[PDB]
C-alpha cells in the first residue's frame, strides 16, 4: 500500500466551460470516457470499445493539464465520479531501476480498482523516451513494463491513460500504437480568437470586467503567448 | 527564536512583497483581493540551499502575526515533533493541527524542513511517514475554495519531498531562495553590523561584500562572528591563558579589517564556486592606467542600451515607486503603444567589440564592464565553461547559453579572448551562433560583447565575424599615456617616500603584557632624487601596455619592499635608476 | 541502483 | 601496552592554531559572555574535524577528554558512535540521541563528540532507508535547540567532510570545520621528536631534520610507526635469540640502541596511508646526483624566490595566531600597504629549459618537493588522459579550476616539448586564455619543463601566449668540480677492503645462548689512473650519460668487491672508459 497511490483530489471549478480554444479534442474526449459511460448500450452495439488511450503534445503553458483535469470533473457525477491520478516524468524515483516498476504495476493496480479512472502521466518522454537515443541513462525496462501495462485492447476497465509532453518525438514509438495512445492531440500555442476566448474566461469572475474592446486589445498585444 | 521581523532579512525584500501580496495581504483584506477572482494557494514551497533565510522569512510573517488576534494565526511546526511511537497521535495530531487551522479561519500552517515530515514514499520508507503523507494529502485537498487557511512549507532539498504534495492543489507554487549576490551580500553584512559599538566604513563592507561569492547570510554572520573572536584575540591575549577572569574593558576592542582578512580564511568556501569570469570593478591599483577608456566604453554602453534613461526603467521594485511618484493621467491603447514602441526601437542590435593590443588589460576592462552592467544577464561563452562537460556537446551548450540570454531581457552574450574563441571553437559552432542572432528582433536587448586582443579587422569584415554586427561598434583599448602611467607610478614613489616608523610590520614584543586584573627621525631621501627616479620610471615604459607597466611596477615595488626597513633610501633608488636599464 | 530494506521497525509500544 | 587515554596536549605536534582554538571555545564564553554580547555574536558550539586518515582528530578528541577530567572545573565529556544510537525500535534511535542532548545539558559543561560522524549522519537521500534522514533531521533539531550561551560543544570527525549532509555544516550547527592536514617538514620533525622523547639513547637534531625531510606524505600515524618498525628492528639485531625460544630468555635493554641503518631499514619497510593504494610523493634529489645539480638546483630557488616571495610570507604555517599575538605587537583605512603586497607578484612563470637528459625529472620532483604549500595541478598526459572519456579538455579546465580557487598553486607541466605535440591545440588555447583570463596578481607558479625546447618558437609559436620572457631558466650540463665530486663517491667504493663492507659476512660464532627465566692493493697512481680518464671520459656530458658512467663502472668496481687486489679492477674499468 506503500507507494505514490493517491488520487489527486479534482476540484469541481475546472471543466471545458474553463477551457479556451481546443473544441475539438473536448468533442473526441467525449466519445473516449464520457459516453462509454453515460450510453453504455450504444457501444456495446457495435461491439466497439472507445481509445483509453490519448497523447497531448505541445508547448507549455497551453492546457494539457488543465483539459485532463477538466476531463476528470466533467463525468464526476450522478455519485460516478472520476478516480484521477497524475504522476510525473521528472521524479526522483521516476528512473529508480527496481522500485519504479513496482510503483508503476501499483498505480495500474489502482486505477484498475478505481473503475473509472484517468492516469495522466504528465512528462511521459521523462519515463518513456526513446530506446534509440543517445544517453546512458535509459531504463528500457520500465518503457517495456509501461507498454504492457496500458492495454486498450485486452479489457482492463474504464481506465483512460493520458500522456504529456512537448512533442512527441522523444517518447517511444512503441506507445504510439492503437493499444497504447490511440490518439495524439496538439494543443498550440493559442491564436488571437483563442486568446480573446482566454482572456474572456480569465477575467469574466471579476467585479467590473474588462469591456469587449479592451479584450480584443489585450489579445493582440499578448503574441507569442500560452494560456498559463 | 527571538523577536525577529523583516528589516533584518537583506536581498530578499521583493520576496516578502510577493510573499505579502501572494499570502498575507489577501488573508487579512478579502475586500479587496476576492473582487478579481484569484485564489489564494493551498500550498506554498520555500526552497533553496542551506543558509539562505528561508526560516528568517517564516519567523517574520510569524513576527507580522505579532499583531492582533483572529488575524494570520500563525503555526510553527516541524519535520518532527508531530511524528511519534504510536500509530495515530502523528496523524490525529496533524488532523487536529488543521482543526484548529480551520477554527480560526484566516491561519497559515508553515512545515519548516517539511521533507522531514513528508519524504519520498517508496518501499525502504517506513509505515508511518507514509501514512502522515496520506494524511497530509487528503487533508489539503480537504481545504475549501475560499482560501483561509495557507499551508507554507520550507526544504532544502526540494526532490526529497514526496511528488504527490507538488501536485495541482497542494504545494504547487514556489519560491527559490538562492545564495545572495554582491549587492545582497553587502546588505546583510550591513544588517550583521548594524549594533556594534565602534562602526565599519561602508567602503570596507563592500570589498566584504566583492569577497564572498558564495556566502550565504549564515555565513557573512559566521565570518563577522570569527571577525569580533579574531579581534578579542589579538587586542587582549592575556585572557586566553588565565583560568581566572581578568578585568577587561570592552570598548577598546575594535574589528580592524586584518581581522576581516584572517576570518576570511577562518571559514570554510561553503560552495564558493569562485569559477570563471566574476564582474568586479577595476581594481584601485591599475584604475589610473584604464579609467578614462573605461569611461568611454561605459558612455558607449548608455548610449547604446539605453542605460541613461530606463536602469531597468527606474524599477527595481514596483511598490516604492507607487508612493513616491505620482502617474500620469479607450483611447490609451494608441498611446501606450505609441510610446512603448518608441522607447523600445532605441534598441537595434547591442554589439560591442572591445579590441586592443596584447596584454592590454581586457580582463580587468571585461570584468569592470560587467560589474557596470549588473541589471543584465550574463552569459559567458568562454572556452572554460563551454568545455566544461555538463554531458554535452558544445553547439548544445552555446545553444542552451544563447536560449538562456534570449529568455532573461536584458542579457549580455559575453564572449572573452575573442581571437582565441575564433581559433578554438569550431566554425559551425560559430555559424550556428550568427544565425541565433539572424534570427534575432531588432527590439532585443541582448548585447554582444567581445573582448579581443590583436584581433585582425579583416576577420570581422570579410571573415567568420563578418555576420555578427560588428561594423561601427569597436572600441579601441589605447595603450595607456603619460598621464596614466605617471599617476600610475605615483603610488610607487609614495611608498618609497614612507618611513619605517609608518609601515606596519611585526616586530618581537620585547616589552612585558599588562597582566590584568584579576575579578624623531628623518627619511633621509632628497627631491631631486625623486624627481630623477620618476623621469626613469617615465622614460622606461614607453608605448607600455597594461601588463608590461604592471611588470614594471612589481620589480620596483619588490626592490622598494626589499629595503622597507632602511632609514637612508639611497640603496634603493640606486637599485631603481639601475634596474631600468 | 536497486538494493532492498531492513524488515520494517517492531514498533514494540508495550512501554 | 596500549594505546593512551591520559595524552595531553602536548604529545600532538603540528597542529597549535586548532588547540588554542578548542581551548577559547571551550573556557572563553564561560568566564567573558560580555565581550560575546558587547559584539551581537553566538560563540561557535560546534567543530567538525576533518583530514586525511591518521592525522590527529581522534588523538585531539583523546587530548581533549583528557583535559576535560582534570581541572578546577569539570567539562563533561559525551562519547558517541552510530552503534550505541541505532536501534530497531521505531522511534528509539532519535529518543536515544535527545537523551544524550538532555544528559549533556543536565551536566551542563559539556563536550559531545561524534566519531565518523558521515556513518552517523550521511547525506540525507530518498533512496535509503527512513532511520538515516530521520537521525540528521532529529539532529538538526537539536543542534538548533541548544543552550545558546556555549554551553554544550558538539565535537564531528567525518575522515570525509562530503560524506556529511550539508544542513549540518552550515554555520549554526557546526560552525567551525578545522582541516587535519598531512604534515609538512616542522610538523614532522615535531611529531618524529615527540615519538623520539621517552626513549633513553635519543635522535639528535639533524637526524631528525633527515628523517622529516624523507618523510614526505607520512601521516601521524606513519610516522609513529616509523618509529616503532625502527625499535623493532633495532630488538631484532641486538637480539635475535628471542625468535626462536618459547619461553623468556632474559635480555638487557639497555643495550639496545636504535641506529640510523635501523631507521633507513624502516623507512624501506612502510608504505604511508596517503600512498598506499597510490602513487608516492614528489622526493627530493636523489643521494648521488645531488653534486651535479643542486647548486643549479639552488639557483632556480633563488629564481623562485625572487617571484613568489616564498620564505618572507610563509613565516607562519598553520601556526597558533594566539602566540602571533602575543609574540608581536601590531601597529595600530591604511590597507593600502595591503595592494603594494599584493603587487610584487606579477604573473608568475618558469620556463625550466635544458639539453636531452639532464637531470629535469629530478628539478621538477625537487621543486614540486619545495613547494609543499602551493597546490600543485599536473598537466602531465600520465593525469590528463588517466580518467578516460572524460575529454582532456573537461580535465585541463577542472585543473585549472582547482588552481585558481586553492591559491598559492603551481600549474607544473614536465615534458613541455612532448606536451605540446602530444596535446590537442585546443588545450593549449584553453589553457592560454584561461591563463590571461587572471589578474596580474594572482599566485598561480606555471612551472614547465622542457628537453631542448625551440627558444625561437617561444617568442613566437604556441607558447607565444604565454609570458616565457625574462623568466626562462637554463639547465646547464654539470661542471668539473661537481662531476669530480660526484665521481669522488664511486673512487670510495675502490678503496673499501673486503672487511669493510657491510655485506653478508657468516657466522662462525653462534648466538651468546642467554640466561632463561689484510691489505688492499691500490697504487695512488692508480687511483687518479681511474679519476683523470673518469673525468676525461665524462667531457660535456648531461646528468644522464654521466649516471649512466657511473651505473657501469659502479657494476664493475662491484663485482670484484671480495679482492684485496683491486689492479684488476682499475684496469677493467680504463678499459670499459676507451
Ligand atoms: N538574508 C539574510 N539576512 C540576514 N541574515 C541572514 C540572511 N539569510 C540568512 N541569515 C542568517 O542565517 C541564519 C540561518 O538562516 P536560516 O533561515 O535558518 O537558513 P535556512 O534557510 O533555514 O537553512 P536550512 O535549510 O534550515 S539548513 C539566520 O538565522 C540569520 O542569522
Ligand atoms: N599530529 C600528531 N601528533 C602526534 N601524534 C599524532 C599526530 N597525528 C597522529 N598521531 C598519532 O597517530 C595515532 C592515530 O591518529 P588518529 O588521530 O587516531 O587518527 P585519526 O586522525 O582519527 O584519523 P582516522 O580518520 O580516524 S584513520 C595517534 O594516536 C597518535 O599516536
Ligand atoms: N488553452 C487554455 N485555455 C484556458 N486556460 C488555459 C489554457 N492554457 C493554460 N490555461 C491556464 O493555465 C493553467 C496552467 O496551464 P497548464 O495546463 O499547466 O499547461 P501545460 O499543460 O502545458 O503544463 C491552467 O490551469 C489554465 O487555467
Ligand atoms: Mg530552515
Ligand atoms: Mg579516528
Amino acid at each position: 500500500e506503500i507507494a505514490d497511490l493517491d488520487p489527486l483530489g479534482v476540484d469541481m471549478n475546472v471543466n471545458f466551460d474553463d477551457i479556451g480554444g481546443l473544441d475539438n479534442y473536448i468533442d473526441q474526449l467525449k466519445e473516449m470516457v464520457a459516453l462509454p459511460l453515460l450510453y453504455p448500450e450504444l457501444y456495446q452495439n457495435f461491439n466497439i470499445t472507445p481509445p483509453r488511450g490519448v497523447l497531448f503534445h505541445g508547448p507549455p503553458g497551453t492546457g494539457k493539464t488543465l483539459m485532463a483535469r477538466a476531463l476528470a470533473a466533467s463525468c464526476s457525477s450522478d455519485e460516478r465520479k472520476i478516480t484521477f491520478f497524475m504522476r510525473k516524468g521528472a521524479d526522483i524515483l521516476s528512473k529508480w531501476v527496481g522500485e519504479a516498476e513496482r510503483q508503476l504495476r501499483l498505480l495500474f493496480e489502482e486505477a484498475k480498482k478505481h473503475q473509472p479512472s484517468i492516469i495522466f502521466f504528465d512528462e511521459i518522454d521523462g519515463l518513456a523516451p526513446v530506446r534509440s537515443s543517445k544517453q546512458e541513462q535509459i531504463h528500457a525496462s520500465i518503457v517495456s513494463t509501461l507498454l504492457a501495462l496500458m492495454d486498450g485492447m485486452d479489457n482492463r476497465g474504464q481506465v483512460i491513460v493520458i500522456g504529456a509532453t512537448n512533442r512527441p518525438d522523444a517518447v517511444d514509438p512503441a506507445l504510439r500504437r492503437p493499444g497504447r495512445f490511440d490518439r495524439e492531440f496538439y494543443f498550440p500555442l493559442p491564436d488571437v480568437k483563442a486568446r480573446f476566448k482566454i482572456l474572456q474566461i480569465q477575467t469574466r469572475k471579476w467585479s467590473s470586467p474588462l469591456s469587449t474592446n479592451f479584450i480584443d486589445k489585450l489579445a493582440f498585444l499578448t503574441k507569442g503567448y500560452g494560456g498559463a | 527564536d527571538m523577536n525577529v521581523n523583516f528589516d533584518d532579512i537583506g536581498g530578499l525584500d521583493n520576496y516578502i512583497d510577493q510573499l505579502k501580496e501572494m499570502v498575507a495581504l489577501p488573508l487579512l483584506y478579502p475586500e479587496l483581493y476576492q473582487n478579481f477572482n484569484i485564489t489564494p494557494p493551498r500550498g506554498v514551497l520555500f526552497h533553496g540551499p542551506p543558509g539562505t533565510g528561508k526560516t528568517l522569512m517564516a519567523r517574520a510573517l510569524a513576527a507580522s502575526c505579532s499583531s492582533d488576534e483572529r488575524k494570520i494565526t500563525f503555526f510553527m511546526r516541524k519535520g518532527a515533533d508531530i511524528l511519534s511511537k504510536w500509530v495515530g497521535e502523528a496523524e490525529r495530531q496533524l488532523r487536529l493541527l488543521f482543526e484548529e487551522a480551520k477554527k480560526h479561519q484566516p491561519s497559515i500552517i508553515f512545515f519548516d524542513e517539511i521533507d522531514g515530515l513528508a519524504p519520498v514514499r517508496s518501499s525502504k520508507q517506513e509505515q508511518i511517514h507514509a501514512s502522515i503523507v496520506s494524511t497530509l494529502l487528503a487533508l489539503m485537498d480537504g481545504m475549501d475554495n475560499r482560501g483561509q487557511v495557507i499551508v507554507i512549507g520550507a526544504t532544502n532539498r526540494p526532490d526529497a519531498v514526496d511528488p504527490a504534495l507538488r501536485r495541482p492543489g497542494r504545494f504547487d507554487r514556489e519560491f527559490y531562495f538562492p545564495l545572495p549576490d554582491v549587492k545582497a551580500r553587502f546588505k546583510i553584512l550591513q544588517i550583521q553590523t548594524r549594533k556594534w559599538s565602534s562602526p565599519l566604513s561602508t567602503n570596507f563592507i563592500d570589498k566584504l561584500a566583492f569577497l564572498t561569492k558564495g556566502y550565504g547570510g549564515a555565513d557573512l554572520r559566521s565570518l563577522c562572528t570569527e571577525a569580533a573572536l579574531i579581534s578579542i584575540q589579538r587586542s587582549f591575549p592575556q585572557i586566553y591563558r588565565s583560568n581566572d577572569k581578568l578585568l577587561v574593558d570592552p570598548s577598546k576592542i575594535k574589528v580592524k579589517v586584518s581581522d576581516f582578512m584572517l576570518a576570511l580564511k577562518k571559514i570554510v568556501p561553503s560552495s564558493a564556486r569562485s569559477t570563471g569570469s566574476s564582474p568586479q570593478p577595476l581594481p584601485e591599483l591599475i584604475k589610473p592606467l584604464l579609467a578614462d577608456q573605461l569611461n568611454n566604453l561605459k558612455n558607449k554602453l548608455d548610449y547604446m542600451l539605453n542605460i541613461k534613461d530606463t536602469t531597468f526603467q527606474r524599477n527595481t521594485s514596483l511598490l516604492q515607486n507607487f508612493i513616491d511618484y505620482e502617474e500620469y493621467s479607450t483611447s490609451s491603447f494608441r498611446s501606450y503603444e505609441f510610446f512603448e514602441s518608441m522607447a523600445e526601437s532605441q534598441i537595434c542590435k547591442p554589439r560591442l567589440l572591445i579590441n586592443g593590443p596584447k596584454g592590454n588589460g581586457q580582463q580587468y576592462v571585461g570584468a569592470a564592464i560587467l560589474n557596470y552592467l549588473e541589471e543584465f544577464n550574463v552569459q559567458n561563452l568562454d572556452l572554460a565553461s563551454l568545455v566544461s562537460e555538463s554531458s554535452r556537446t558544445i553547439e548544445a551548450a552555446v545553444v542552451q547559453s544563447f536560449m538562456e540570454a534570449k529568455k532573461r531581457q536584458p542579457s549580455v552574450v559575453f564572449i572573452p579572448n575573442l581571437d582565441i574563441w575564433i581559433n578554438t571553437i569550431p566554425e559551425n559552432v560559430i555559424l550556428v551562433l550568427s544565425g541565433l542572432f539572424r534570427s534575432l528582433q531588432s527590439n532585443e536587448k541582448i548585447l554582444l560583447l567581445c573582448l579581443a586582443e590583436n584581433l585582425d579587422i579583416s576577420e570581422v569584415k570579410n571573415g567568420i565575424l563578418s555576420d555578427f554586427a560588428f561594423d561601427k561598434n569597436i572600441f579601441q583599448l589605447h595603450k595607456p599615456s603619460k598621464e596614466n602611467i605617471t599617476r600610475y607610478f605615483s603610488n610607487l614613489i609614495e611608498l618609497l617616500k614612507t618611513k619605517p616608523s609608518d609601515i606596519p610590520m611585526k616586530k618581537r614584543r620585547v616589552k612585558p603584557l599588562p597582566e590584568l586584573q584579576k575579578v624623531d627621525k628623518e627619511l633621509i631621501l632628497t627631491p631631486e632624487q625623486i624627481k630623477k627616479v620618476s623621469a626613469c620610471l617615465i622614460e622606461h615604459c614607453q608605448n607600455f601596455t597594461v601588463s608590461q607597466l604592471e611588470d614594471v611596477h612589481s620589480s620596483v615595488a619588490k626592490i622598494i619592499w626589499k629595503s622597507k626597513s632602511a632609514w637612508d633610501k639611497t640603496g634603493t633608488v640606486d637599485e631603481i635608476i639601475k634596474f631600468l636599464s | 541502483k536497486s538494493t532492498g530494506g531492513k524488515a520494517p521497525r517492531k514498533q514494540l509500544a508495550s512501554k
